[PDB]
C-alpha cells in the first residue's frame, strides 16, 4: 500500500481533465469575480488520507456542475461528454482505491473541512441557478474550476 | 422539541437555504431550539423504483432519494443500490448489487413472476434507507430470436473489433450514463458502421465513439451492455521474477522494474512443464513461497506487478 503511486495517476488525470477544459472555447478570464471561494483548509496543510478524498469530492461535484444546461455557452457537447466521462472515469477509480480502508473516510465526512467544501459546491450551484444558466455565470464556473483543479495539483504535493 | 427529518421534509419548492450551514427555526412554547447542520440529522427515503419485464430479464429503473431536490442533489453518485428478487410464493431471495440507475436482472425464466425491493446506500457517510415496498412484475414468453451472447473488444488504438457470437445493429453509451443520475438517460447513441451488419465482426473509429469510457449494444431485445474502457496505458513493464527452488518448497521473489518497492501488490502465474492448467495466487509482499509440490518436477513461474516464463526443477528431499 502506497500513496506515491496515487499521486502520479491523480497528475496524469487532471492533466487530462484540464485540456478537456480548456477545449471548451478558448480563453479563460481569471478575473472573471463571483462571491464563492474554495475553503481555507485546502490552500492549508493537510493528513494523507483526507487529500485522496477531498480530490475525489471535488471531482463529483465539477462532475455533478457539468450536468447542468450549459446550452448559452455554445460549447462543444461532444468536449463536456468527454470531460464528464474523463471524470467520472477518476471518481469511480479512487473510490475503489479507497475501498479496503474504511474507517478514516467516516473521521472524514463528519470533519468540518468536508462540511465547508460541500457549502462552497452548493453556492457554486446555487450560483448557476440563480442566473439562470446564461454565458456570464458559466464563464465564471469555467474559470473557478480552472483554480479548482489547480488546486487539486496543488494537493498532489499533499501525498509525496 | 425534536424536529424530524426525511430528505427536504422537515415535522414538528424551487427557492431554499443552504443545507451545510447553521440553520435554525422559530415556531409560534416560544421555539428556538440548538442550532445544528441538517446534512446530519437528515434521514434517507426509499429510492423511487420501476419495474420493466423482457423474456429473461427484468429492468430496475432506480430513481435516487429527492426529485430531485437539495439534501441529496450532491450525494447523488455517492449512492450505491443493493436489489432482492424472488418469485411471488418463494423465501429465498436473489441479492444483486448496483451503482447503476439501471440495473438489468439477467438468468431469468420467462412467463414466471418475480418480486422486488431497492434499498439506497450512503456507503461513505454511514446512513442508509428502508427497503421500498415490494413491487412484482411477470416475464414474457422467450422471443423467436435470442439476444447475444459472449462480448469481447480487442482495439488496435484508434480502431475497434467488436468480436461475438450467434441484420445486427449496435448502439454506444458513455461510461457516465449508466452510472450517473437519470431523467435524462439513457439515450442510446448509435452507430452506423454497425447498424445492420451481415457479420460478427464490427468495426468503428474513436470519432464515433469519443467517450473514453462506453457500454455496448447488439423484434428481438436488448443483449448485454459490453463495457469496454479504451486507456493508452502502456505500463509498467513486466518485473524481474527470481526462482530458488528448495528441498520442499519453491521460493519465488517478484522484483518491481522502478524502485523503491515499499508500497506494491503481486501477482503469480504458475504451472508445470506438462500440464495445460495455469495455477495463480497473490500476495500481500513480494516473497512467494510455492509450498506442496511434487519433487524432481519442472514448474513454470510469471508474475505481475499491481513477467516472461521462469522454468525451474523442484529438488529429491534431503
Amino acid at each position: 500500500i502506497n500513496y506515491k503511486q496515487l499521486q502520479l495517476q491523480e497528475r496524469t488525470n487532471i492533466r487530462k481533465c484540464q485540456e478537456l477544459l480548456e477545449q471548451l472555447n478558448g480563453k479563460i478570464n481569471l478575473t472573471y469575480r463571483a462571491d464563492f471561494k474554495i475553503p481555507m483548509e485546502m490552500t492549508e496543510k493537510m493528513q494523507k488520507s483526507y487529500t485522496a478524498f477531498a480530490i475525489q469530492e471535488m471531482l463529483q461535484n465539477v462532475f455533478l456542475v457539468f450536468r447542468n444546461n450549459f446550452s448559452s455557452t455554445g460549447w462543444n457537447e461532444t468536449i463536456v461528454v468527454r470531460l464528464l466521462d474523463e471524470l467520472h472515469q477518476q471518481t469511480v477509480f479512487l473510490k475503489t482505491v479507497l475501498e479496503e480502508k474504511q474507517e478514516e473516510r467516516l473521521t472524514w465526512e463528519m470533519s468540518s473541512t468536508a462540511l465547508h467544501l460541500k457549502s462552497y459546491y452548493w453556492r457554486v450551484q446555487r450560483y448557476l441557478k440563480l442566473m439562470k444558466y446564461n454565458s456570464y455565470a458559466w464563464m465564471v464556473v469555467r474559470a473557478e474550476i480552472f483554480r479548482n483543479f489547480l488546486i487539486i495539483r496543488r494537493l498532489t504535493r499533499n501525498f509525496q | 422539541i425534536d424536529v424530524y427529518i426525511i430528505d427536504d421534509n422537515y415535522t414538528l419548492s424551487l427557492l431554499d437555504t443552504n443545507v451545510y450551514i447553521k440553520t435554525q427555526f422559530r415556531v409560534r412554547s416560544w421555539n428556538e431550539v440548538d442550532p445544528f447542520i441538517p446534512f446530519y440529522t437528515a434521514h434517507m427515503s426509499p429510492p423511487e423504483v420501476r419495474l420493466e419485464a423482457e423474456d429473461k430479464a427484468i429492468l430496475v429503473h432506480i430513481s435516487p432519494p429527492g426529485q430531485d431536490g437539495n439534501m441529496w442533489a450532491l450525494e447523488k453518485p455517492s449512492f450505491s443500490y443493493t436489489i432482492r428478487i424472488w418469485q411471488k410464493s418463494s423465501s429465498d431471495k436473489k441479492t444483486i448489487n448496483s451503482t447503476y440507475y439501471v440495473e438489468k436482472i439477467p438468468e431469468l425464466l420467462p412467463e414466471t413472476t418475480y418480486c422486488l425491493e431497492v434499498k439506497a446506500i450512503h456507503p461513505s457517510l454511514k446512513k442508509h434507507s428502508n427497503y421500498s415496498t415490494v413491487q412484482c412484475i411477470s416475464t414474457t414468453v422467450a422471443n423467436k430470436m435470442p439476444v447475444p451472447g459472449n462480448l469481447q473488444v480487442d482495439a488496435q488504438g484508434k480502431s475497434y473489433v467488436l468480436k461475438w457470437d450467434y441484420l445486427f445493429r449496435a448502439q454506444w453509451l458513455p461510461g457516465y450514463s449508466k452510472s450517473s443520475s437519470g431523467s435524462r438517460s439513457d439515450k442510446w447513441k448509435p452507430i452506423p458502421t454497425c447498424a445492420n451488419v451481415q457479420t460478427t465482426h464490427c468495426v468503428f473509429s474513436q470519432d464515433t465513439v469519443y467517450t473514453g469510457t462506453f457500454f455496448l449494444h447488439v423484434t428481438s431485445f436488448w443483449s448485454e451492455e459490453k463495457f469496454i474502457d479504451s486507456q493508452k496505458h502502456i505500463l509498467p513493464p513486466p518485473p524481474v521474477i527470481t526462482v530458488t527452488a528448495m528441498s520442499d518448497t519453491l521460493l519465488v521473489y517478484v522484483n518491481c522494474q522502478d524502485s523503491t518497492c515499499d508500497g506494491l501488490n503481486y501477482e503469480i502465474i504458475f504451472w508445470e512443464n506438462t500440464s495445460n492448467t495455469k495455477i495463480s495466487m497473490e500476495k500481500d509482499g513480494p516473497e512467494f513461497t510455492l509450498k506442496n509440490l511434487q519433487p524432481l518436477t519442472v514448474y513454470c513461474v510469471q508474475a505481475r506487478v499491481l513477467s516472461e516464463k521462469l522454468c525451474e526443477k523442484t529438488r529429491p528431499g534431503s
